[PDB]
RNA sequence: AACCCACUCCCGUUGAAAAGGUAGGGGAUGACUUGUGGAUCGGAGUGAAAGGCUAAUCAAGCUCGGAGAUAGCUGGUUCUC
RNA sequence: AGUUGAGAAGCUUGCUGGAGGUAUCAGAAGUGCGAAUGCUGACAUGAGUAACGACAAUGGGUGUGAAAAACACCCACGCCGAAAGACCAAGGGUUCCUGCGCAACGUUAAUCGACGCAGGGUUAGUCGGUUCCUAAGGCGAGGCUGAAAAGCGUAGUCGA
């Protein structure tokens, strides 16, 4: 569809392992949508970022609760994904 | 076993009578003028005007 | 004359009033090495507390450390921390956490 | 020394879960009752 | 009863008494001071120095006897090396004991002991 | 021996534990022991049978209503002259 | 505090308090607590007493820090080793790792922590689920049976 392309992929995730990663792999961490499949985010990456990607792994996080004087809260559930480019191209 | 009437003030107050503190074994140092508890290394480290540690 | 309070002490009342009445009368010269080399948990806080009060007077009043005497000294009780502790055969009991209000009140007369 | 209560997920939900008292009359009277109290969680 | 009774328990069984000084004296024999609880120290003072004697005489067998109760290669150097020839000419009294102050958990006195010179 | 059970002494009785621990004890190829899932429920189930077990509660459970049951029986019933 | 009445009680003022109170006479009472092994919070005596949770075991040096028996490293001692060692399934639900901290807990202190704040950390065609099949058993179109709820049950589809 038209849609379902700018929806799946939520953002880069900054971190250190994924920094790591970018560097020493072709590979790029990124934030997905929590109902987001392995052909959507691959067939997404390729058409908004004009690159080509050899495959993808996919893990579902769950949310920190957090204690406070009321009750407990649960963070938001997300979805990540190491999208794992060919040895050119950069996901930048 | 138990109690069969409480104790008053008074009669509580009478058995912590013997109760009382005492430490008054200080000594000063001849030479640095330091106070410290006799025949004890004193805090700096000097006992009878000798460093020790 | 000025004065120094520790409002909320985790040392129990009781306890602190057998350093307390050690010192309730005493110059600060010795009150300070009577508590430097006592023995008990109280010493530690009750010559924290007297530092501050003769602090006090040397900063806010022109009172030299060496003529003040420290008057007056009582231990009050505070607030209490309720918990509960485990014991034989189901029956838990209640376990209170004591505190204590300490006023050391230096005077240069 | 056992203690009564063995805590399992499988055996919880098949007797005290949704579709086990929705699909008895009693226990969807107690679901209604339960609601009507106003109770946030309803299912246990 | 104790009548003329020496040696004292610590609360501690005769095998961790034994390993506990031998381990003690391994120890003053490296660093020459060491800050320990005056009890332990009033009794390491009867273990220490017939060690300290002994190593004025070097020989086969007073290495190995030695050895048989301050099991470390070590200390048996540091012995009939510097100590023993140091104290080559003073008769006994080979380490002081002077009380410090007391403990900041616990208050247990304590005390540092020292060889003699140092 | 693991595993199951609990015959005896002591400790513990406000215990480490609302039924345990150190010593000793019986079965240990079977009428065995045990993991997962399921069936039998209140004058009603299960029971190599003790009236035992049925969520620490059992000569018939737990909870909500009749219900503020009934009590010729205890206890209590507050200012003054 | 003083003062007036047989009493329940009433009147005037010092200080605190910082905004409402009701001469007198009539009504309407949830109308006067010392006790019910009375109900709910607070505080005592017991008492700074018993205990601090298996009788594997600890002793030094260095570092940090306001402060080291318990924090980190080194030396040396003891304990388990058909477990006090590793890996799965239940169950738990971030307790896992790194920085900033000890108001609280941890049966003591704490610079430490399964403790507070902020971040990071779980990558599957091949390992376990789902998808295929079924046992005990659950539900069950039609259909029989039952005052009503409902019970049984075939085809069928769920259940490791
Ligand atoms: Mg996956
Ligand atoms: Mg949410
Ligand atoms: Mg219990
Ligand atoms: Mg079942
Ligand atoms: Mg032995
Ligand atoms: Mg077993
Ligand atoms: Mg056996
Ligand atoms: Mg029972
Ligand atoms: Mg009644
Ligand atoms: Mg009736
Ligand atoms: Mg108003
Ligand atoms: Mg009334
Ligand atoms: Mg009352
Ligand atoms: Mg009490
Ligand atoms: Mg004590
Ligand atoms: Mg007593
Ligand atoms: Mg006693
Ligand atoms: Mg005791
Ligand atoms: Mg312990
Ligand atoms: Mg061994
Ligand atoms: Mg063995
Ligand atoms: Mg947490
Ligand atoms: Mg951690
Ligand atoms: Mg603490
Ligand atoms: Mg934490
Ligand atoms: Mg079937
Ligand atoms: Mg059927
Ligand atoms: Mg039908
Ligand atoms: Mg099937």
């Amino acid at each position: 569809n038209q849609e379902r392309v700018f929806k799946v992929l939520l953002g880069p995730h900054i971190s250190e392992k994924a920094t790591g990663l970018a560097d020493g792999k072709s590979q790029f961490v990124f934030k997905v949508a929590t109902d987001a499949t392995k052909l959507e985010i691959k067939k997404a990456v390729e058409s908004l970022f004009s690159v080509k990607v050899q495959r993808v792994t996919t893990l579902n996080v769950k949310g920190k609760t957090k204690r406070t004087a009321r009750g407990l809260g649960k963070r938001n559930d997300w979805k990540k994904a190491y999208i794992a480019l060919q040895p050119g191209q950069d996901l930048d | 076993a138990v109690q069969q009437n409480k104790k008053s003030r008074s009669a509580r107050d009478m058995r912590r009578s013997h109760d009382a503190l005492e430490s008054n074994a200080l000594s000063v140092e001849k030479s640095t003028g330091e106070v410290h508890l006799r025949h004890h290394v004193s805090p700096d480290g000097f006992y009878r005007g000798r460093k020790v540690v | 004359e000025v004065a120094a309070k520790l409002s909320g002490a985790r040392i129990s009342a009781q306890k602190a009033r057998l350093v307390a009445d050690q010192i309730r009368g005493k110059k600060v010269g010795e009150a300070l090495n009577l508590l430097a080399f006592s023995s008990k948990k109280a010493a530690e806080i009750m010559k924290k507390v007297l530092e501050s009060a003769v602090a006090n007077a040397e900063h806010n009043e022109g009172a030299d450390v060496d003529d003040l005497k420290v008057s007056t000294v009582f231990v009050n009780e505070g607030r209490s921390l309720k918990r509960i502790m485990p014991r034989a055969k189901g029956r838990a009991d209640r376990i209170v956490k004591r505190s204590c209000h300490i006023t050391v009140k230096v005077a240069d007369k | 020394m056992k203690r009564t209560f063995q805590p399992s997920t499988l055996k919880r939900a098949r007797v005290h879960g949704f579709r086990a008292r929705m699909a008895t009359k009693n226990g969807r009277q107690v679901l209604s009752r339960r609601r009507a109290k106003g109770r946030k969680r309803l299912t246990v | 009863m104790r009548h003329r009774k020496s040696g004292r328990h610590l609360s501690r069984t005769s095998a961790h008494r034994k390993a506990m000084f031998q381990n003690m004296a391994v120890s003053l024999f490296e660093h020459e001071l060491i800050k320990t609880t005056l009890p332990k120290a009033k009794e390491l003072r009867r273990v220490a120095e017939p060690l300290i004697t002994l190593a004025k005489e070097d020989s086969v067998a007073n290495r190995r006897l030695a050895f048989d109760r301050t099991r470390s290669k070590a200390a048996v150097g540091k012995l009939f090396n510097d100590l023993g020839k140091r104290y080559a000419n003073r008769p006994g009294g080979y380490l002081r004991i002077l009380k410090c102050g007391f403990r900041a958990g616990d208050n247990a006195p304590m005390a540092y002991v020292e060889l003699v010179d140092r």
